[PDB]
């Protein structure tokens, strides 16, 4: 905001680097595995349940709630940001859904028709036995979903410094006529509902410079005279501890409302929020972010910039300098090979001598550079985390070896994730799976099915949760077979077959 | 309250008309294209120097192979891997 | 250039409205059974003049390859070309007050088909994302100054 | 004749420097191993170099697998069920498998791996070797008919 | 401190100032800056960079 009309504007570009920087590596660790989340059972009569979440939870997450997106916004809002937000919930919004098959089977076409929750639109059967079917249907079993939120429609009171004491926490967002019919609002209420908000949060300064990089934002106002199914409300679902019993006890609530009608008052049992800090100061619950550590160094190497193009504009014509009176001044003004110039006396014609900035700037823009190397703690020549940095059992005394004391900042980082955030987000899905238990997709996606009773889902009593990469073990346990198996065979061949080592 | 052909013809030609217009990502698109080609800038003298230097061409042409290597090099493109032991025919 | 997307979409998934506009011939428009006397009075150069995007202009000026010379005039009646266009969006013709995901295609003033749909079949990818954002980064909007000012 | 300050020269090569920092590739960078996604990769290279700054590319060739060309894949699967075609699949592979595509949303069979189908077979090549060796061990043990069959 | 010194010094000194001998030089000449132009002056060693 400080350019001049006709100067240098060059930005250096530093929070940018180091956010792209980080951003892999903390990829790699969390990702690299293909699995996320490893369940540990507590005693020996867990195995089978700690296998089940371990492959329930892993399915729902990279399968069916598009995982890697998920994680890749939490991460760069916390880097970005102060801190990262997200939410897991189980959907209440059922919306009907419409299937065509076509080459069908008989038995297929059957076990198809045998749901009494489909209707038949179009049935058809073509050359050879073989079935096109249009069909409607409206599944009933709930879904758990995962999602990021825009930190500007996150609100949490000014008090809080950590999730699970904060006295008022909020969700703002957006819905359509369509979605409030689903959720049963009468058609009085929507017929009065207010189709731009109460407080003008649209205009929130993050959502303004977000939707500005390629003018894409809301330039048109819209849910006018389009289709009258497709208005847009902006909804809010507020969880606080507020006491609407009359007990004298404030006690932990969901309420959602729209306009000035309440959708649903609840009281509610967890805050289904899993937050992040990057660079974390004790006491408080947003952080630094990396723009709080290098704005100055940023806008310093920006003006040193700018400086040297300007220095350089006004200093490359090559112009001349001429004793007048003294030089065939029309002879000098046509340049041609081999060409002559007549003068009356010597020493009449020289370059120009132009103004030279001193080697100060040059000097401490490398300076500011290593500065900003020792700030962040991330370089040029540094190099990334290895995707086993987090292991138990790990050995590999590696980026131990290399990676310096300034650079392991960014294995903190590594840890704070994996200690704090990601760990609340796997036992909150694993807690919501035990909860709210749903048999036949289980059984479909495992083949068996083991009963847990949830009555002390509060406890977390049976297994622990290692959102510590599950990357590469593999090798580890394999070899592990091999020196178990040859004890089986030192057993056996002891005379122990039986009675030391069953055959099974 | 069925949506006959008109109504719906109109709120077609409303949305696609709301597109298909001079906007800032079109104009950056084709921006990066012609940067891509080495195109004049628009602010060539007609009797000096007019050379470009070629910096998004270089990167674009550097990326690439990498990105084809992996993903092509092994024939195969993708594998099924079974959930149980009773999907393996199908995987 | 021939993908439309709304503005407010973040991802393929929950976007209201998608459309793809591509090109028939009048060969293809009667395989698909549209009647004859709906093929004679079809406009054979669009309705909203979308042949003149950019990006085509850029990418056809590179060797002067594009349409320089306008067609589908007096050549074979069965080879002349129409642009027709296969939405995808969340709209309620059933009248039940719920809006479903439906796939129309039309050409013209005529819809040849209108269907309720299951799934959106198109796959998008960004190289540089920005976290809550439908389009990311190129690499020219990272090095464009740098070109600039080398040259 | 006049001539030109060493600063343009200096800071043509800063500019360079700037873009190969911005960018994550320079003139000098590596490419990237033909088995950067796979797992039970080993293979520490790609580590061992490829600094921080670069590494960037390997962020792409993530993106690119966990977000577009699975569910490309995803889609070929759900469009292979659900429209089947019996005697191409049986021409192609000599035998057939009945799939019922009625919980196709459910994706809760196959796993998509679009993780390169790089250099595995030495892989499994010597966990042949080594399964057959346990097979002879087996063998030699007395456990024919009970622990392995002839089949 | 030293730091604020040190940026105190540099701001002041980066304007590229000249030099030039009054009654000496064609000062219309030197104002207008266009490639290959020409300065006519009535006696040498007049321009310089300011020190």
């Amino acid at each position: 905001g400080n350019e001049r009309p006709g100067k240098s504007a060059i930005v250096s570009r530093d929070v940018q680097e180091t956010v792209d920087w980080i951003m892999p590596s903390l990829m790699k660790v969390f990702t690299s595995g293909g699995q996320v989340v490893k369940y540990e059972p507590q005693t020996a009569e867990d195995v089978e349940q700690a296998e089940q979440e371990t492959e329930y939870v892993n399915y729902l997450f990279m399968r069916k709630n598009e995982g890697f997106k998920v994680m890749f916004d939490w991460f760069q809002d916390t880097l970005m940001m102060k801190t990262g937000v997200v939410k897991v919930y189980v959907e209440e919004v059922l919306n009907p859904t419409f299937e065509r098959f076509s080459g069908l089977s008989e038995e297929m076409v059957a076990d198809i028709l045998a749901d009494p929750d489909t209707e038949i639109l179009a049935q058809s059967v073509d050359e050879d036995g073989t079935y096109s079917i249009k069909i409607r249907k409206d599944k009933k079993k709930r879904e758990i979903k995962v999602t990021c939120i825009k930190p500007e429609n996150f609100l949490v009171d000014r008090l809080a410094t950590c999730i699970d004491d904060a006295r008022f926490l909020c969700h703002r967002e957006k819905y359509t006529v369509s979605d409030l019919r689903l959720l049963g609002v009468p058609e009085d209420v929507l017929d009065e509902l207010p189709y731009d908000e109460y407080e003008f949060s649209d205009s929130q300064p993050e959502r303004l410079v977000r939707d500005n990089f390629d003018m894409t934002g809301q330039l048109q106002y819209n849910s006018g005279d389009d289709a009258e199914a497709n208005r847009e409300v902006w909804a809010s679902e507020c969880y606080t501890l507020l006491d609407v019993d009359g007990d004298g006890i404030s006690e932990l609530r969901r309420i959602l409302y729209v306009g000035d009608y309440i959708i649903s008052n609840e009281p509610w049992d967890c805050r289904p929020f899993a937050d992040l800090n990057a660079y974390r100061i004790a006491h408080k619950f947003h952080g630094m972010s990396v723009y709080d550590k290098i704005r100055d160094i940023q806008e310093i190497r920006s003006v040193l910039m700018r400086n040297i193009m300007d220095n350089i504009y006004r200093t490359n014509q090559g112009r001349s300098v001429v004793l007048d009176g003294q030089v065939n001044l029309e002879d000098l003004l046509t340049n041609e090979a081999a060409g002559i110039v007549r003068v009356k006396a010597m020493n009449s014609i020289m370059p120009l001598e132009t103004p030279q900035l001193s080697g100060e700037v040059y000097g401490m823009l490398d300076r500011l550079e290593a500065d900003r190397g020792k700030r962040t703690g991330i370089t040029d020549r540094t190099r990334g985390l290895d995707q086993n940095t987090l292991h138990s059992n790990q050995a590999a005394m590696s980026v131990n070896q290399l990676m310096t004391a300034a650079e392991q900042q960014i294995d903190l980082i590594a840890r704070m994730f994996a200690e704090t955030g990601v760990k609340r987000l796997f036992q909150l899905l694993h807690d919501h799976a035990i909860k709210y238990q749903n048999q036949e997709e289980v059984f479909q996606l495992r083949g068996k099915w083991v009963a847990i009773n949830p009555a002390n889902w509060r406890e977390r009593s049976d297994l622990t949760v290692t959102v510590g990469i599950g990357n590469m073990n593999k090798d580890q346990q394999m070899l592990h077979l091999m020196r178990i198996w040859e004890m089986a065979q030192a057993v056996v061949g002891g005379g122990g077959l039986g009675v030391l080592v069953s055959e099974q | 309250m069925d949506d006959e052909q008109v109504l719906r013809h109109l709120d077609q030609l409303v949305n696609d008309a709301l597109d298909f217009n001079s906007s800032e990502l079109s104009k950056q698109r084709s921006e990066a294209l012609k940067y891509y080609f080495g195109e004049p800038f628009g602010n060539e003298r007609p009797g000096k120097s007019a050379i470009v230097s070629r910096d998004v061409q270089e990167t674009v042409d550097w990326i690439m192979p990498s990105l084809m290597k992996v993903f092509t090099s092994g024939g195969q493109v993708v594998k099924y891997e079974p959930q149980t032991a009773e999907d393996v025919e199908q995987a």
